C-alpha cells in the first residue's frame, strides 16, 4: 500500500487501463471455434456451479436476479474467469443491506482505473462509445473483481486460454486443414491419356461423346468396378493415386487437443480426447478434476464473495465449498470413513468428532 | 580467474568529509571573518561592532562515466564490475587532488595558493623549502616541521599528510650528518606511518618533487575538503545499441572542493 | 548500399599498348590495323567481367559504400576485396549534416574478408534515416604492373576473345579464363541469418 | 506530430518551464500613541 | 558474517544490485506463452495455498488486505518464487505489533542493496524510473525476502524457469512450428501440367476459363472425388504428395514438454502431458507432488513467515504446514494407522500418543 | 502497379557511332550512314531485352509508377532497380485532385532492393478508389559512359547478334551474353505472403 502510490502514477490515475486487446477474438476463435476449448470451459463452469456452499447471504446467491439462476450465475461468472481472467459482479442496492441484484458484467467491455494509491477507483463498462464509470471511492465498493493470478500485470488476470493460444490456433487450423482438403482436392481415379500420332492431338466431339458414353455406362461406378478396358493405339490409362490418404496433421491435432485440455486443467479422460491412459478408472480422474482445477478455483471465488458480500452486512461471513456430498469425492470419503471406522480402539464419540458428526 | 594490474587504492576519500547529497549540488556555508568585538569603553556610543560576511561555496556534484563494450572461463559481468568500480575509485582521486573546474571536482591544489603569513581566505597557504630542486641542503625536514607548526592548533587534532610514493621516498631519504635516517632509523623498520605524530596518506595523484610543485600537503581534510556524492553506482546492463558488444553503462556522480581554506597547508619546493 | 565508384579508371592506366602485343606480337599478320580506342573498350569490358565474378577491383579505384544499417553488431565485411586505407567513414544524418568520425574503427585488410571491425563492441551507430557512408580505395595497385599476373592474363584471355569474335558465337583450355579466376572468387557458404 | 517524426521531430520540444518568484514583502504600520493619551482615556486605545 | 563484510565492498555498498536480466521476458514467454509452463506453476501455487497451517498471527494471514485473500496471497507469493526465485512481502504497520497489511511485491521491479556488512540494508522497488528504498537498518525489517537456493549468487534465487529456459524455447517454437506450418504451406492436390507443342506454351484465357469450370464443377470437392479425367494431347496431371504429414517435431516437443514439468518438479501424470507410466494410480503421484515439490516448498516459506512476523511480536511463533487432513497424504495415513491399530500388544492409550491423538 | 516511362531515351545518347565500330562495317567510305536508321533499332531492342532479364534501366530515363494499394505496410520495393532521387509521390484522389506529398517517406538506395521505406511507420494513406503514382528517375547514368562496362558489353554482344541474323535461326562463350547478365539479375527466393 505504501508502494501503491508509485505504480499508479506510471499508468496514469483517472484514466482507463485496457490490458489485452485481442481478448474478444480468443473467445470467437478459441471458445466458439473449437470443441476442445469449448468443452473444457463448459466442463468446469458447470462443475463449479454444482458445488454447494456453506455460510441469509446464500438467499441472494440462490436467486440473484430475474432469468439468471444460482447455477446459471456461476456459469456466467467462472465462464468469464476462464475466458478472460477477470470476474465482475455488479450489486444493485435499492435496500441498504444485502443488495438483492447480482449481475455478471462481461470482462470484454470492462476496464480498470488505477486511481491514487494504486488500488482501483473506477471500473468502466464500455459498450459502443458509452461508458458508465462505476465508483470504488466508497465503503461498499459495488463490484467484486476476481483476478486470476497474473505475475506481470497489476490489474487483470491471465486467462488460461491466453496460455494455450498457440495450441488453439494449431487445433483450429489443423481441423480446418482437413475440412478444406475435403473441399479443395481433385483426385481422379485415373486419366485416359490420348496423345495421337503427333505428340499432341485432340479428339473430335463425335469421338469425345463416344468416350463419355463408354465411360459413363460401362466403367464408372461401383457396379462396373473392374472391366477389362480395351485401349487401342494412342489411348492409355494412367491410374492416379492419392498418396497421403489418412492422417493429415492427425497427431499434431491430437497433441494440440491435449495441450488445450492441459491449460484449463481438465484431464484428458473427462473431456473425451484420445490419448494414453494416464488416469485409470474415472474414480481418479473425476476426483483429480475436482481437486486440481475446480475446488481450488471455487474456493478462490467463494473467498471473494465471502468478503465482498460481507461488506454489505455488518458481521463478516465465511463462504467455502462444502467438500462433502459432492459425489466426485467419494473415493476420498470411503478412504477416510473406513480408516477411522476400522480404528476400533478409540470410542464411539471420539470418531464422530473426526468424521464430522454431531456427537451423541 | 582473470587478473589485472593492481593500481593504487588510497584516494583521499577516507580523510575528507563524505556527505551523502541527493540534489544537484551541495552548498556549504562558511563565514569569511570574525565578529570583531572590542573591549567597550565606559563612556562611548558602542554600536554595530561587526558581522561575519557569509559565503556559499557550491559543490557542483558532477558525474563520472565510463562506457566499455563487452565484445565462460571467467564471467565478464562480475569482472568488469570489479574493474569499473576500481576505475571510479581511482579517477575521482585525481579530481579530488588536482581536478580543475570544468565538469569535474576541483582539487585542493587548484585554489590560487598564497604564501603563508600573507594568508587570506580565498586561497591556501604554503611554506617554502629553500632551493628549487628539492628539500633544503643545510637542514632537511625543517620545511616539514614548520609546515606542521604553521597550520593551527585546532585542526592539528586530527590532521594528515598527503603525498605520493616517491615523495615519501624522498622524505625517508632524509638523513643526519652521520646518515642514520631521521624517519624510521634502521633498514629493518619499514613505513612507520606516523610522520610527526600524524598519519600519512600515499595518494599517487599528488605531483612529485619539481621546481615549484606542491608535493606535500598537510591538513584536517574533514573540515578542509568536502566530498559530496551519491553512494550508488548506476548499472545499465544494456542489451541494445550493438548486438556484438554489450556496451555496459556505469556512472557515479560526485563533486567536491575545499570547504575550509585554513585546514590545508602546502609545501612549495622553491624559495 | 549503392556502392558506386567515385572515379573510374583514367584509361591511360590500362595496358592498351601491351594488349596490342598480346593480340598479335611475335606471330601475326603484322602489327595490323586495330581501332586503338576500340581495344580500350574491350579491356574495360573484360575487367568488368572479372571484377564481377571475382569481386576484386584490379586498378585501385576509389569507392563509396553508403549503406543504411550495419549488418552485424561490429563486423561489416566490405564486398570489393583487395582494400587499403579507408578514406573516411563520414556519417550523414537524415538532413545532411555529414559529421565524419575519425576513430572507433580499425580496418582489418585481407584479400578474403576485408572488414571494418570496430574497437571493442561499439561500432558507430546510424542516425535514424541518416545513412552511414564509407569511402575507401580498393584494388591491387595504381598501375597495371602491380597486379597478380595470372589475373592479368585472365583479362587478356578474355579481352582478346571479345576482340576476336563479336557476336555470341560458339567455339576447354586447361588454365582458361575460368581456371585462372577461381582462385580469386569469393568462397562463401553462409545463407543464414549471420 | 504524425508525419513530422519521419522528417524531423527527432526530439519533441519539451515544455520550457519558468519560475515566478513571490518576493514576500512585509506590510507594516507603526502608529505613534502618547503615554498621556494611553493612560487618561476610558477607551482602551491599546486594543482599539 | 565476517566473510560478508569483505563480499560487500567488492560489488559496491549502497548501490542497487539487479541480478537476472531476462526474468521479465521469461514470464511472457514461459508462463503466459506455453501451457506446460503455465499449468506447472498454477499446479503448485494452488497447492501451497490449500495446505493449512499451525501456529492471532494467522488472523493477519487469513485477511491480509482488501481484494487479496489468504489463498490469493500465497498464489501471488509462490507464483513469484517459481517465476523469479524471490518472494517479497511488504508490511504496513500503523500499530507496533502484528502489522495488518501484507502485499506480495513483484520481483521484476525489486532490487537489493548489499549495504555495509554484506547482509542487505536496502530493497528498491523500481517501476518506471521511480524508486522507494525500503530500509533494513532496523529491527522489524519490513520485507521478508524468501530466496530459492542459488549456489553462485549471494542475493537472489535460482527460479526453476531459468533452469528450464532451453526447454521452454524448444516447446514454444516447436508448437509455433506447427502453427505456422498450417498457416504458411502450399500443398496442392495436384498440378495440371500444360506444356504444349513447344517446351513452353500458355493457354488462352478463353481456354483457361474452360479449364477452371471443368475443374471447379466436375473434379474438386468430396462429391467429385475420383472422376476419370480425360487428358488430351499436351495436358497432363501430376498428383503431388505431402511427405511429412503428421509429427512435425512431435517428440522433441513432447520431450521438452516433460523437461519443463521436470524442472518445477510436478509429475507428468498430474499435469496431463503424455508419457510412459512412471507413477501408477494417482494415489502416489499426488502424494509425490505434495512431498517432493509442495510441502518442502511450503515448509520453507512458512519458516520465513514464522521468523519475520515474530519480529513484530514479542514472543517467537512457529508456523509449519499441517501435514494432516491434507487429502493427498491419506496413503501415508492409512499406512500408519493400520500399522499401529493392528499392533495389539501395546495398549489403548499407548497408541493414541503415537497417532497424534489427545490421550484419554 | 503499372510502371510506365514518362520519357524514353533520346536516341542520341545511344552509342550508334561506337556500335558501328563494334560490328566492323567499314572505316572510310563516303556513305557511312546507310545503317544509322537500323543500328539504333537493334540497340533499343537489345537494351530492352536486358532491361527485362535484369530488371535494370541503364539510361536513367524518368519513370512513373502508378499503383493503388501498398504491397507491404511500409516498405514498397520499386521494380526498376538502380534508382536515385525519387521526385514525387503525388497522391491522386478517387477522381481528379492530385496532391503531391512530402509525407515523411525516405528512399533507401540499393541495386538489389530499391525501397521507399516510410519513417512514420506508415506510408501516406491511399484515398479509397484512387492511385498513388510515384515519379522517379532510375538508371545508372545519363550518358552511355556511366554504365558498368560489362553490362554495356552485353548490349553489344546481343545487338550485334540481331544485326547478323534477322530471323530466329539457330547458331558457348566463357562470358557470353548470359554470363555477363547474371550478376545483374534479381535473385529472389520468396513466393510467400510477406
Amino acid at each position: 500500500s505504501v508502494t501503491g502510490r508509485i505504480v499508479a502514477m506510471a499508468s496514469g490515475a483517472g484514466r482507463p487501463v485496457w490490458g489485452p486487446r485481442d481478448t474478444v477474438s480468443l473467445m470467437r476463435t478459441g471458445f466458439a471455434g473449437n470443441p476442445v476449448g469449448f468443452r473444457s470451459v463448459k466442463l468446469i463452469a458447470e462443475a463449479t456451479a454444482a458445488v454447494p456452499l456453506i455460510c441469509p447471504v446464500l438467499d441472494l446467491l440462490r436467486r440473484p436476479n430475474a432469468g439468471q439462476g444460482r447455477a446459471e450465475l456461476f456459469e456466467a461468472l467462472i465462464g468469464q474467469i476462464l475466458l478472460s481472467g477477470n470476474g465482475y459482479l455488479e450489486a444493485v442496492c435499492p435496500e441498504p443491506g444485502v443488495p438483492r441484484e447480482l449481475h455478471v458484467l462481461r470482462s470484454d467491455r470492462m476496464a480498470v482505473v488505477p486511481g491514487a494509491d494504486g488500488w482501483p477507483v473506477g471500473y468502466d463498462y464500455t459498450v459502443g462509445g458509452r461508458k458508465h464509470r462505476f465508483d470504488m471511492t466508497g465503503h461498499p465498493d459495488p463490484i467484486c473483481h476476481i483476478k486470476s493470478f497474473h505475475p506481470t500485470d497489476d490489474h487483470y488476470g491471465l486467462s488460461p486460454m491466453q496460455a494455450a493460444a498457440v495450441a488453439l490456433d494449431v487445433h483450429n487450423a489443423a481441423s480446418a486443414w482437413s475440412k478444406a482438403l475435403l473441399d479443395n482436392a481433385a483426385r481422379p481415379s485415373g486419366a485416359i491419356i490420348y496423345k495421337g500420332a503427333d505428340g499432341q492431338g485432340v479428339l473430335a466431339p463425335e469421338q469425345y461423346e463416344r468416350l463419355i458414353f463408354e465411360m459413363e455406362t460401362h466403367h464408372q461406378g461401383a457396379r462396373n468396378a473392374g472391366r477389362p478396358m480395351l485401349l487401342e493405339g494412342g489411348l492409355d490409362w494412367k491410374p492416379m493415386g492419392f498418396s497421403p490418404s489418412d492422417m493429415e496433421f492427425h497427431e499434431t491435432k491430437a497433441a494440440a487437443a491435449r495441450e488445450i485440455a492441459l491449460a484449463f486443467g481438465v484431464p484428458p479422460m473427462l473431456i473425451g480426447i484420445p490419448g494414453d491412459a494416464t488416469y485409470a478408472n474415472y474414480a481418479e480422474a473425476n476426483r483429480a478434476f475436482y481437486r486440481l482445477t475446480v475446488l481450488p478455483l471455487l474456493t478462490r471465488v467463494s473467498a471473494a464473495l465471502a468478503w465482498w458480500l460481507s461488506g454489505y452486512l455488518g458481521a463478516q461471513i465465511e463462504l467455502k465449498p462444502d467438500l462433502d456430498q459432492v459425489p466426485a469425492l467419494a473415493v476420498e470419503r470411503d478412504q477416510l470413513w473406513a480408516r477411522i471406522g476400522a480404528a476400533g480402539f478409540l470410542s464411539n464419540s471420539e470418531k464422530r468428532v473426526l468424521l464430522g458428526l454431531p456427537p451423541t | 580467474t582473470i587478473r589485472g594490474v593492481l593500481r593504487s587504492t588510497a584516494s583521499l576519500r577516507q580523510i575528507a568529509s563524505v556527505v551523502n547529497v541527493e540534489a544537484t549540488s551541495f552548498d556549504v556555508l562558511v563565514d569569511k571573518t570574525d565578529m570583531g568585538s572590542g573591549w567597550a569603553s565606559e563612556t562611548a556610543a558602542l554600536s554595530e561592532t561587526a558581522t561575519p560576511q557569509i559565503d556559499r561555496i557550491t559543490i557542483p556534484l558532477h558525474e563520472l562515466a565510463a562506457m566499455p563494450k563487452a565484445s565462460s572461463a571467467f564471467d565478464i559481468e562480475t569482472w568488469l564490475a570489479n574493474r569499473i568500480a576500481d576505475k571510479f575509485a581511482r579517477a575521482e582521486a585525481a579530481a579530488f587532488i588536482s581536478g580543475d573546474g570544468v565538469d569535474k571536482p576541483t582539487g585542493f591544489l587548484t585554489k590560487t595558493k598564497v604564501a603563508n603569513g600573507a594568508w587570506a581566505w580565498g586561497s591556501l597557504g604554503y611554506v617554502a623549502t629553500g632551493a628549487a630542486g628539492d628539500f633544503a641542503a643545510v637542514n632537511a625536514s625543517d620545511a616539514v616541521v614548520d609546515l606542521v607548526y604553521a597550520l593551527g592548533a585546532e585542526y592539528r587534532a586530527n590532521a594528515s599528510f598527503v603525498m605520493n610514493s616517491k615523495t615519501a621516498g624522498a622524505v625517508r631519504k632524509m638523513k643526519d650528518a652521520d646518515g642514520r635516517f631521521l624517519w624510521a632509523d634502521s633498514l629493518a623498520a619499514g613505513e612507520p606511518a606516523r610522520l610527526m605524530g600524524y598519519p600519512v596518506l600515499i595518494a599517487e595523484d599528488m605531483p612529485d618533487i619539481a621546481a615549484n610543485a606542491y608535493a606535500i600537503a598537510f591538513g584536517d581534510f574533514g573540515n578542509g575538503y568536502t566530498i559530496a556524492e551519491r553512494p550508488d553506482l548506476r548499472v545499465l546492463r544494456d542489451p541494445f545499441s550493438a548486438k556484438p558488444h554489450v556496451l555496459f553503462y556505469a556512472s557515479k556522480r560526485v563533486g567536491g572542493d575545499v570547504s575550509d581554506f585554513a585546514a590545508i597547508k602546502l609545501l612549495k619546493f622553491a624559495a | 548500399m549503392m556502392l558506386n565508384e567515385v572515379t573510374a579508371v583514367p584509361g591511360t592506366a590500362l595496358p592498351v599498348a601491351e594488349f596490342r602485343d598480346h593480340l598479335r606480337l611475335g606471330t601475326g599478320f603484322a602489327d595490323l590495323g586495330a581501332e586503338d580506342a576500340a581495344l580500350l573498350s574491350y579491356l574495360r569490358a573484360a575487367i568488368a567481367a572479372i571484377e564481377g565474378r571475382t569481386a576484386k577491383a584490379l586498378i585501385s579505384r576509389g569507392f563509396r559504400l553508403a549503406l543504411t544499417a550495419w549488418r552485424w553488431g561490429d563486423m561489416q565485411t566490405l564486398p570489393i576485396a583487395p582494400v587499403a586505407t579507408v578514406t573516411a567513414l563520414r556519417l550523414v544524418d537524415a538532413a545532411g549534416v555529414e559529421t565524419p568520425v575519425a576513430a572507433g574503427w580499425r580496418l582489418v585488410p585481407d584479400m578474403a574478408r576485408p572488414r571494418i571491425e570496430a574497437l571493442g563492441a561499439m561500432l558507430p551507430m546510424i542516425p535514424t534515416g541518416g545513412r552511414v557512408e564509407i569511402d575507401f580505395t580498393a584494388g591491387f595497385g595504381a598501375s597495371w604492373s602491380a597486379l597478380p599476373v595470372d589475373l592479368a592474363q585472365a583479362v587478356f584471355l578474355l579481352a582478346a576473345q571479345y576482340y576476336e569474335l563479336r557476336h555470341d558465337g560458339a567455339a576447354a583450355m586447361p588454365f582458361g579464363v575460368m581456371a585462372l579466376i577461381e582462385r580469386w572468387r569469393t568462397v562463401r557458404v553462409l545463407g543464414g541469418r549471420p | 506530430g504524425w508525419a513530422s517524426e519521419t522528417a524531423a521531430l527527432s526530439e519533441t520540444a519539451t515544455p520550457q518551464i519558468d519560475r515566478i518568484t513571490i518576493p514576500l514583502h512585509e506590510l507594516a504600520a507603526m502608529p505613534k500613541a502618547s503615554q498621556r493619551l494611553l493612560d487618561d482615556s476610558a477607551f482602551d486605545i491599546e486594543t482599539w
